[PDB]
């Protein structure tokens, strides 16, 4: 989302990101992390920032 | 050739070994549709399911008996047990017939799939019916589109798409029934 | 340099091409239905690259008439 009175919606898919970004991680996969919404760049940097573009 | 046995079912038991155990598995877009491609059936005779779609609309999802699609080779028609087909469409008129009644949507281009079970899946972006198109300002921009010919190949492609769209639109506002 | 249709050889993707043909259809709709098709035509977002992790440049889209016809 953009505004942040959602109630843990932007964080529940942030943990579901790395749950998906570690299952499909199997052979050293190049990953570009993209966030749509202003509440994604503030929470994906905390979890996975070096492969964030 | 298929060394990655993927799928929604196989993703479940692999995700239960890397994720924390507190989270249920993410859903997939396969779980929200029952109409498949190789699922045998889905014709029952003369009228077949036509899922004519749009990003902002679902224009028809009931069955028709023949669909006239405007392919890039030309207009073709789809009967019940048509051959499987991935057809890229020109700007043209999709004609839906279920019998004596016939609705004509003029579409902007966008693919139309005939799946092996006989379901037709027309997938266009802007699908206006011919009741809400004007025959006046189409040539007002088509004569404009037949004028601006630059050496810029990006705008040359968009002017080519400008020409063939209004050329087929005028040709399908002259000969109406 | 690309090998394909006329939009693809000219560098244009299919998404910008088919939206151009969607943009130009809406310009010749009837006015009881042309202005409501202008709602689904507007593009309002913004983007920013992230090369290092926290810093990046910016880009703002504030279009109300459709996808750009010229080169991006």
């Amino acid at each position: 989302s953009d505004k942040g009175l959602c109630g843990g919606l932007n964080s529940n898919i942030t943990k579901y990101t790395r749950a998906t970004l570690a299952t499909t991680e199997s052979e050293g996969k190049d990953v570009v992390v993209v966030s749509i919404g202003d509440k994604g760049r503030s929470q994906l940097t905390r979890i996975e920032s070096q492969r964030y573009q | 050739e298929a060394a990655a046995p993927a799928g929604p079912k196989e993703f479940t038991e692999v995700w239960n070994k890397k994720a924390p155990s507190t989270l249920i598995v993410p859903e997939f877009p396969s779980n929200y549709t029952a109409v498949k491609a190789v699922g045998e059936g889905q014709v029952h005779g003369d009228a077949f399911p036509v899922n004519f779609y749009t990003p902002h609309s679902i224009l028809s999802q009931a069955q028709k008996d023949t669909v006239v699609l405007p392919g890039v080779d030309g207009y073709f028609g789809v009967k019940a047990s048509h051959v499987p087909t991935i057809a890229q469409l020109k700007p043209g008129v999709v004609e839906l017939h279920s019998g004596a009644e016939s609705e004509k949507f003029f579409v902007s281009g966008g693919f139309a799939f005939v799946h092996p079970n006989g379901v037709t899946d027309i997938c266009v972006l802007e699908a206006a019916t011919l009741d809400q198109v004007d025959p006046a300002a189409v040539k007002s921009a088509l004569a404009a589109a037949s004028a601006a010919q630059p050496t810029d190949e990006f705008e040359q492609a968009a002017n080519r798409a400008a020409i063939e769209l209004y050329s087929a639109l005028e040709s399908a506002v002259e000969a109406k029934a | 340099a690309p090998s394909g249709p006329f939009y693809r050889v000219a560098g244009m993707s299919y998404l910008r091409y088919s939206n151009i043909c969607a943009d130009l259809l809406r310009n010749v709709l009837k006015e009881p239905f042309k202005a409501k098709a202008q709602a689904r035509q507007a593009i309002h977002f913004r983007q920013a690259p992230y090369v290092d992790g926290k810093a990046g440049a910016s880009k703002v889209y504030e279009l109300e008439n459709g996808i750009p016809k010229t080169a991006n």
